[PDB]
C-alpha cells in the first residue's frame, strides 16, 4: 500500500584529486588538466616560417660570414639560433650587440638592394686571411674594406639619399688596426674619423691602433656600426680613413618576426606554439615548459600541475 | 557543499548508475529499478562545459618579446629584464592557482544545487502524497505501479487522482 | 541559477511588475491583484548597489609614465617598455573578464536567493493552512479575501484563525 | 469551503541585456551596465589639469629658446602638450639621449630661468645665425650664448659658478660641431676645443667633432646638446677652448604631478581628470578602450570592447 | 547570506552559546536548556581553516631585485624601473583587495549554509511530529523530555514513537 | 504540557569585527583576522641570512679598497647593508655605470681578491697621493696600483693576463685625468694617453681627458673607475701608454642569494627570513605595507594599511 522513491548520484571506482578554497585535497569524480609540461621535443615548420642558422648567429648572416652566404636576402617568422654557431672571419664588436641582433630579427628579412657608392680615390674588395670564401682570401659579403689606392687615401665626402617610402638599414663598420704599421700600410694615414652623419642623426668613430687578443691570428679589430636613414632624409659617410664601407642597405619592415635561441629538431607538423624545449600545444590555457614561447601559446607559470573539476564529487559507498 | 546534498542527506554515490550524472531509485510491488534524469544530468554538464570553454583554446598570440635568458653578465638593464619576466610569471602563476580552485569550488556546488533542484522538484510534485525521510528518499504512501513512478520522473504525475489514497494511508 | 527560482519552479517572470522585483499576485473572491514586496526588492537592489560601489569609481591616480608610442626602432631599451605595458594591460584584461563573469554569476545568484527567501518566508507564514503547488502559488486552502493577503505581505497572518477551516478542507 | 491563491514571482523586461558568466557565455538579464569606456569627447579639457599647448615647439624646443617658442619661457604646466605640427626654425641641434631630458623637465613642470652672470672674459658672447631668426634678424637660442672668439684669440675660460639654493639646478649646455675647418678657426681660433663642465659629483667632457654633415636650414654644422644638475651645495666649473655653447643660467627643476603627451586633440573648456591623447574621457567606468596612455585619475586600459556587468536577475519574458 | 538563516528567521545570535557555533535550545517540561551541535560547528571550522592555511605561510623568496628607490634624477631607464614596481604593486593590491572581499562574501555564506543545513536536518528528523514556526524554532506536538530532546540532537530520534500523539494534538 | 519547542540559533560575540566583502563594504562578522603585516621590529636580524654592515664604507668603496674600508677584505655577504652615514675618504672618483657594478657585485656576494703579479717592468708602482693617507701616510686604493714614470720615462705597456680558471674574473681598473697638465708631466711624461683593456671578446677604449674639476680633498683631478670580465679561457690585454691605474689582481664572481639594502636600522640577534629597510618583519600574513624594498621569504607589498578576513559567522548580537 506503500511505495519508496529514493534519488542519488553517480560515482566513480577511480576519481581524482583537486584543490578548492575549501578543501586542499577533495575526490571528484573526473578533472582535466591544465597545465601542459611535456612537448614532442622538435619545432614545427609550419604554421610559421622557420629558418635554421645552424653554424651561422644573426649578425653573421647579416654582416656576411662566408658559411652564411646560404642565408642571403632571406625571410623568416622565428629565426632559430644553434649554439653551436661560429665565426671564420675578421674579429668584430657589435656595441649594443642585443638592440642590432633585436632590430634584424623583428623586421624578419635579410633583403639587401646593392647601392654604387662613389669610392673613387681608393681600392674597395679589401681581403684578410681570417675570411675564407672558396679557398680564397675575402671578407664580409656586405661591407667593403677600403684601403690606399697608390700609397694614397683621399678624404672621403660620400652622400646616398633614401628616394624610398620604407627605412633604410645601414651597416657599417670602423678598423682599429693592431700596430701602426698595418694602420699605414692600409690607410696611409695616421688616423682616420668616421662620421657617419644624417639630418637627424650622427655619428663619429676614432679607430684606436692597438694589440688585441689575437683570434684566427687577427690581433686587429672592426667594430660595426648601424645606421637607419628615414624616408626624404641623405646619408653622409666622411672619413680619412680606416672606414668598413657598406655595400647597400638592408631592408626593415614591421611583423610577427622574432628570434630564438634553441637546439630542437626541425620537423614537420602544424603546431602554433613554439618553445625552445620544442613544440607543445595549446589547448590547456597553462604551461610549464618554458617562459620563452612564440605565436599563440599557454601562458608560463611556475605550477607543475593544475588539475580542473569535470564532475560532481566522488562519494564511493563503504 | 553548500547546500549538502551530494555530501549531506545522500552520503552514498550509486556507483551502478551509468547512464547518467543523477537519477531515481524506486520500490514497488513490481520490484526495484534504477533510472536516470535526463534534465538534470545535462544542466550540469552544460554548466561545466561552459567553463572549459571559456578556458580551452583561448590562448594569446605574442610574437617579440624581451630577452628572457643571459650568458654574460650586464647589470642594471639585466636585472630590469629578470625582474620584469619574474613578476609577471608570479602573477599569472597566483591567477592560475585561485582560478582552479574557485572554479573547482563552484563545480562542487552547482553538481550540488542541481542534486538539490531534482530532490525539491520531485517533494513538490508529489505534493502531499509523500514524506522526506531525510536521506533523499520519499516514503510514497499509495500504491504506485512501475507507471507513476516513471510518472514522477516524466513530470505526468497527478498527485489529486491519488491524493484520497495518499492522505488516508499518511494519517490513519 | 543555483537556488533554482528565477528560472526553475518560478519560470515566468511578470512584466507587468513594475513597482518592484519581486512580489505576490493574489487570486482570490473579490478579484485578481498584484502587490510587490519593497524589502526583497531592495534587499537586491542594496547589494548590487554595493558591488557598484567597488567598481564604479575607485580609478588610479598616475601622472607620469614611461613611453608607450615609438616613431624609431631603438633595440633592447625599447623592447623591455612595449613589453612592460603590453604585460600589464594583458593582466588588467584578464581581471576585468574575470570580475564581470564572477560578479555576474554573483548577481543571477542572489536575485534567485532572495526571490527563494521570499517563498519561504511566504510558506512559514501560512504554516499548514496552505500548500506548495510547486510553481510558486500557495493554495490557500480557506477564503482568504482581500484583506487577509494584505495581511500574508504585511507579515500579521495569524495560522490558528483559519487552522481549523483550513484543516477542514483539506481534511 | 472556498479557497484563495497567492502567487510569487519577480519582474522581466521584454528584450534585456546578454551578459558573459562563469556557466555561460550568453545569458539575459534584466538590466546591466557598461565597465569599458570606448569613446571619447574629442578635446582635451583645461580642467582641472593645467594645460600647455606646445603648438609648434616641441618640449626641448621650447626649453632650448627657439624663436618660435618665446611664449613659453618661464611658464608652469601639469600636462605640456605636444603636437605633431611641431618643427624647428633655429640651429640644426642633437640632443643625446633626447628622451631622458624630455622626460625629467616634463616631470618638473617648469620652465622657470633665473638668469645668471657668467665671467666671460676674453670671448665675443651672444652669437647669431642666419637660421636662428627673430623677427627678420640673425639670432640664436635664448637660452644660450654662443660664445665665440674676440680680437682673433680665445683664451680658456674656467669660470665658476656655486649652487647656493637649496633646489637642484638644471644647466642646458651645448657644443658646437663646425662643418668646415674655416669655421672652427674663424670662430673660436683653435683647431679642437675640448668642454668639461664639472661638478663636485658628476664630470663631463666633449670633444668638437669638425665635419660635414647633411645640411639642415643650408647649416652643414651641428650642435650637440648637453645637461648638468648641481645638488645643493655643489659648484660648477666649465673648463673650454672653444666650440662652447654656453649657458646663461639654470632651470628649475621640481618633482610633482607634470607630464607630458603627444596628442592633436583640441584643447576645450570642460572639467576631466582623465586626459588621452585621443580626448579627454570620462572616469566613470573602471576600464577604458581609448588609450593605453593617460594622465590623471584615469579607468585602466584593456583590450575588451564591452564589458557588461548585470545590474538585475535573469530575464524570464513571458511572450 | 544567501540562504537567509543567519540573519534571516533566526535574528538573534546567541552570545551566552560558547561551546559552539551553533546548537540547540530546548523548552520542555522538565525546564530549558542549551547545547551545542559539534558536526556542525566543526563544519565551519574546517571550511575557514583551509582558506586560511591557503594563505597564511606560503610567501614567495626573493633575494637579489631592482633598484626600487632612488637619490638622483635620471631619464628613462629610472622611470621604467619605477613603473615596473609601480604597476606590479597596484596589481597585487588588487589581487589582495579581491580576494579579501571574496573570502569573507564566502565565509557569510558557508556559515549561513550550515545553519540551514542543520536546520534542514532537524526538520526531516521531527518528520510529520513538529511544525516550523518560521523563526528558527519547532514546536513539538508531543510530550517531549530531556530524554528525547536529546535524541533529536543525537540524531536517534523515531518519528514513529511519537508519530501517533503528534498527529492527534495536531489535527484536534 | 503536551507540547515541546526546540529552538536553533547560532553564537554571537558582544564586540564584533568589520570586514569587506563582495555586497557589502562594512559588515560586522564574530571574528577575523589581519592579512596585511604593517609593524616593524625595527632592527635586522643577524640570522638567517649572513648579513653584512658597511657602517661608514659603500659597496664600492669597500670593493676598491678605501682605507677605512680594509676590514671588508675578502668578506662574503648574503646581504650588503649600505648605510647613509658612509663617505669616502681617499682619491675621487667616478664611475661609469655605478649602479650595474654596485648590482653585480652586490649579487656576486662575495670581495675575495686572489692577488696577482702583472709585468709592469719599467714603470714606478705603488703611487701615493696625500688625499689617500694610510696610518697617517700617503697611500691609494688597496686593490689599485697607481703607474708613474721610471727614471722620466713611461715605456708602452702591453701587459697579458689568461683566465686559467673555470670561473669568470673580475678586473676593476681605472683612468687618471689629471687637473693639470703638468701633472699628466710631472707623474707620465708623455702627453696624454690611451688606455685599452681587450679580451678575446670584449674591448674597452679610454681617452684620460686633462682638466681641472672642482677639487674635493684638494684634488683637482679626477679617477674614472672600468672594470671588466674575463670568461674561462679568455685572456686579459692592458696596451696603454699611461695615465693607468692598474688592477692588483682578480675578484671572483658568484651567483647566489646575496643583495644590496639601503637602510639605517640596527643589526640586532634575531631569525626572521623577511628583512627590510625599515627592519625585519614577520612573513605569517600574506601581505606587508612597510617597505616595497625585501630579501627572503617576505609577504607581498601592498597599498592597503589593514585587510580584515572574517575567520566567523557574522555578528548578530540580541
Ligand atoms: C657546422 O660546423 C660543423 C663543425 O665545424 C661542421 O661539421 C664538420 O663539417 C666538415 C665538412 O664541412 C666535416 O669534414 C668532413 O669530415 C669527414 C670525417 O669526419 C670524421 O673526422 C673528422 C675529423 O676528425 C671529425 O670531425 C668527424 O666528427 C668525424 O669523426 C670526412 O669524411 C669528409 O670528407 C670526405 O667525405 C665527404 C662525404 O662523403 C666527401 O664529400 C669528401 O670528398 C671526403 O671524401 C669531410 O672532410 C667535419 O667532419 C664536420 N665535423 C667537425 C667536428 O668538424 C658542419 O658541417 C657545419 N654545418 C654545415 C651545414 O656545414
Ligand atoms: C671630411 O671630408 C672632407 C672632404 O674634403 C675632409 O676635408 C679635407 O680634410 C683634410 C684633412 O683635414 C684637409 O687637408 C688639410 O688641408 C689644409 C689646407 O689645404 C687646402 O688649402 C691649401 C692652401 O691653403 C692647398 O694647398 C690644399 O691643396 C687644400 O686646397 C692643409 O693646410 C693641411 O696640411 C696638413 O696636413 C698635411 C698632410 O698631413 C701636413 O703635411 C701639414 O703639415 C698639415 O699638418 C691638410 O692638408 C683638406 O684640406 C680638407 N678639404 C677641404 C675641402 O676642406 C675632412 O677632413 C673630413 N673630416 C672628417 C672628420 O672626416
Ligand atoms: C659632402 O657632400 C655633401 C653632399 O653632396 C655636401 O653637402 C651639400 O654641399 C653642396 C655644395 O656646397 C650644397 O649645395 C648648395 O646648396 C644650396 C641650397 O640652398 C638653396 O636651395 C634650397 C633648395 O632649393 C633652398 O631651400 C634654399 O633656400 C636655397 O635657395 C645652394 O644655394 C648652393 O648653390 C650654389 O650656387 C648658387 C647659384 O650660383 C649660389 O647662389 C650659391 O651661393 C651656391 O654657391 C649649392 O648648390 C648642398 O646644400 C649641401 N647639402 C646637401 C644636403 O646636399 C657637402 O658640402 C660635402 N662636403 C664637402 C666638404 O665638400
Ligand atoms: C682649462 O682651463 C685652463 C685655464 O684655467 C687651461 O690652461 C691652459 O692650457 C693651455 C693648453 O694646455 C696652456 O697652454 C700651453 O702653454 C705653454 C706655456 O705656458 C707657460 O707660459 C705661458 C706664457 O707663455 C704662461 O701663461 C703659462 O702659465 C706657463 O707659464 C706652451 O708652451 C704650450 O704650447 C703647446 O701648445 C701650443 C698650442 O697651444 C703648441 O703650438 C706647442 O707646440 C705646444 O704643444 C701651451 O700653449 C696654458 O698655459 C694653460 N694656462 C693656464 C692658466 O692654465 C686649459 O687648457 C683648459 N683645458 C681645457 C680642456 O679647456
Ligand atoms: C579569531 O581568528 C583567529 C585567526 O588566526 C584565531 O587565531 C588563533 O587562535 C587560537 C586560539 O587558541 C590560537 O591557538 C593556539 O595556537 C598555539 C600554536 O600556535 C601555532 O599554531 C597555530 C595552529 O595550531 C597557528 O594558528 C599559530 O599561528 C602558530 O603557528 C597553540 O600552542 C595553542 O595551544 C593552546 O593549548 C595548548 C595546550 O593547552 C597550551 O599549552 C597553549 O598555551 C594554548 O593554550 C593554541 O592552540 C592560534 O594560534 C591562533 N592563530 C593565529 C594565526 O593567530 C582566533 O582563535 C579566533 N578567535 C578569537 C576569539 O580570536
Ligand atoms: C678654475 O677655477 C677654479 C675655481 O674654484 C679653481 O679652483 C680653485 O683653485 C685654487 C688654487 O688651486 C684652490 O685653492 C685652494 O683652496 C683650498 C681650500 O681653502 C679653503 O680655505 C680657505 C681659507 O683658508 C677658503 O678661502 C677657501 O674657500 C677654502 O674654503 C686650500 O686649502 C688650498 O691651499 C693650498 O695652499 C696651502 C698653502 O699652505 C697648501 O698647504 C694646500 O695643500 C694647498 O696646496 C688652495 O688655496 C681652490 O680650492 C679651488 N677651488 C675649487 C672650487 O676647486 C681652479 O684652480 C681653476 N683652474 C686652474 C687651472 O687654475
Ligand atoms: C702585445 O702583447 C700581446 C700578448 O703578448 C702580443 O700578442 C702576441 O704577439 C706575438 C707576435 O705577434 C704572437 O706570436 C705569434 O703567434 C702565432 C700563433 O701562435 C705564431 O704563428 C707566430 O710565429 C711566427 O712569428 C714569429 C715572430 O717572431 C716567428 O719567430 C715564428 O718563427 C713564426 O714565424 C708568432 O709566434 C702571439 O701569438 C701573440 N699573443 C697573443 C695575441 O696572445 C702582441 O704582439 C703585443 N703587441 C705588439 C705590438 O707586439
Ligand atoms: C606655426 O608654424 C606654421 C608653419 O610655419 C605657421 O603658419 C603660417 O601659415 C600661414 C598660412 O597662410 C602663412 O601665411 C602665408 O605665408 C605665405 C608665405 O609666402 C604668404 O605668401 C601668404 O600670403 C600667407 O601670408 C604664415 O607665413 C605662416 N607663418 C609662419 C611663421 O611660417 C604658424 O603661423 C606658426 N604659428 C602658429 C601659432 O601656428
Ligand atoms: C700598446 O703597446 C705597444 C707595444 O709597446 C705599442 O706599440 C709600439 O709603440 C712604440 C711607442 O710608440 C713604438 O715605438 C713601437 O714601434 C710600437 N710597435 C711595436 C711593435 O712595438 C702601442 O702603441 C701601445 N698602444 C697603446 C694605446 O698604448
Ligand atoms: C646585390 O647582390 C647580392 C649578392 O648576389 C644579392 O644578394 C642582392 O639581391 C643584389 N641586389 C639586387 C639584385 O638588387
Ligand atoms: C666621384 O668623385 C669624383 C671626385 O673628383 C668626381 O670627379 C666624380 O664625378 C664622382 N662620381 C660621380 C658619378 O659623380
Ligand atoms: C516516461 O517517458 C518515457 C520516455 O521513453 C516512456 O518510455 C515512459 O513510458 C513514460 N512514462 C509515463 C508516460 O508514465
Ligand atoms: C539599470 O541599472 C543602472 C545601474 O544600476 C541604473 O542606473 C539604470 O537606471 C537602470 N536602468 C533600467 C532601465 O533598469
Ligand atoms: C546519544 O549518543 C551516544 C553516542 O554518541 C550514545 O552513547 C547515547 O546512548 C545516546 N543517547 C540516547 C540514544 O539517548
Ligand atoms: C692578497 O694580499 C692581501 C694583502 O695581505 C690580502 O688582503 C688578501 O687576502 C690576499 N689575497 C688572498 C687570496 O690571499
Amino acid at each position: 500500500s506503500t511505495a519508496t522513491l529514493c534519488l542519488g548520484h553517480h560515482a566513480v571506482p577511480n576519481g581524482t584529486i583537486v584543490k578548492t578554497i575549501t578543501n586542499d585535497q577533495i575526490e571528484v569524480t573526473n578533472a582535466t588538466e591544465l597545465v601542459q609540461s611535456s612537448s614532442t621535443g622538435g619545432i614545427c615548420d609550419s604554421p610559421h616560417q622557420i629558418l635554421d642558422g645552424e653554424n651561422c648567429t644573426l649578425i653573421d648572416a647579416l654582416l656576411g660570414d662566408p658559411q652564411c652566404d646560404g642565408f642571403q636576402n632571406k625571410k623568416w617568422d622565428l629565426f632559430v639560433e644553434r649554439s653551436k654557431a661560429y665565426s671564420n672571419c675578421y674579429p668584430y664588436d657589435v656595441p649594443d650587440y642585443a638592440s642590432l641582433r633585436s632590430l634584424v630579427a623583428s623586421s624578419g628579412t635579410l633583403e639587401f638592394n646593392n647601392e654604387s657608392f662613389n669610392w673613387t680615390g681608393v681600392t674597395q674588395n679589401g681581403t684578410s686571411s681570417a675570411c675564407k670564401r672558396r679557398s680564397n682570401n675575402s671578407f664580409f659579403s656586405r661591407l667593403n674594406w677600403l684601403t690606399h689606392l697608390k700609397f694614397k687615401y683621399p678624404a672621403l665626402n660620400v652622400t646616398m639619399p633614401n628616394n624610398e617610402k620604407f627605412d633604410k638599414l645601414y651597416i657599417w663598420g670602423v678598423h682599429h688596426p693592431g700596430t701602426d704599421n698595418d694602420q699605414i700600410s692600409l690607410y696611409a694615414q695616421a688616423s682616420g674619423r668616421i662620421t657617419v652623419s644624417t639630418k637627424r642623426s650622427q655619428q663619429t668613430v676614432i679607430p684606436n691602433i692597438g694589440s688585441r687578443p689575437r683570434v684566427r691570428d687577427i690581433p686587429s679589430r672592426i667594430s660595426i656600426y648601424w645606421t637607419i636613414v628615414k624616408p626624404g632624409d641623405i646619408l653622409l659617410i666622411n672619413s680619412t680613413g680606416n672606414l668598413i664601407a657598406p655595400r647597400g642597405y638592408f631592408k626593415i619592415r614591421s611583423g610577427k618576426s622574432s628570434i630564438m635561441r634553441s637546439d630542437a629538431p626541425i620537423g614537420k607538423c602544424n603546431s602554433e606554439c613554439i618553445t625552445p624545449n620544442g613544440s607543445i600545444p595549446n589547448d590547456k590555457p597553462f604551461q610549464n615548459v618554458n617562459r620563452i614561447t612564440y605565436g599563440a601559446c599557454p601562458r608560463y607559470v611556475k605550477q607543475n600541475t593544475l588539475k580542473l573539476a569535470t564532475g560532481m564529487r566522488n562519494v564511493p559507498e563503504k | 557543499g553548500i547546500f549538502g546534498a551530494i555530501a549531506g542527506f545522500i552520503e552514498n554515490g550509486w556507483e551502478g548508475m551509468v547512464d547518467g550524472w543523477y537519477g531515481f531509485r524506486h520500490q514497488n510491488s513490481e520490484g526495484i529499478g534504477q533510472a536516470a534524469d535526463l534534465k538534470s544530468t545535462q544542466a550540469a554538464i552544460n554548466q561545466i562545459n561552459g567553463k572549459l570553454n571559456r578556458l580551452i583554446g583561448k590562448t594569446n598570440e605574442k610574437f617579440h618579446q624581451i630577452e628572457k635568458e643571459f650568458s654574460e653578465v650586464e647589470g642594471r638593464i639585466q636585472d630590469l629584464e629578470k625582474y620584469v619576466e619574474d613578476t609577471k610569471i608570479d602573477l599569472w602563476s597566483y591567477n592560475a592557482e585561485l582560478l582552479v580552485a574557485l572554479e573547482n569550488q563552484h563545480t562542487i556546488d552547482l553538481t550540488d544545487s542541481e542534486m538539490n533542484k531534482l530532490f525539491e522538484r520531485t517533494k513538490k510534485q508529489l505534493r502531499e502524497n509523500a514524506e522526506d525521510m531525510g536521506n533523499g528518499c520519499f516514503k510514497i504512501y499509495h500504491k504506485c505501479d512501475n507507471a507513476c513512478i516513471g510518472s514522477i520522473r516524466n513530470g505526468t504525475y497527478d498527485h489529486d487522482v491519488y491524493r484520497d489514497e495518499a492522505l488516508n494511508n499518511r494519517f490513519q
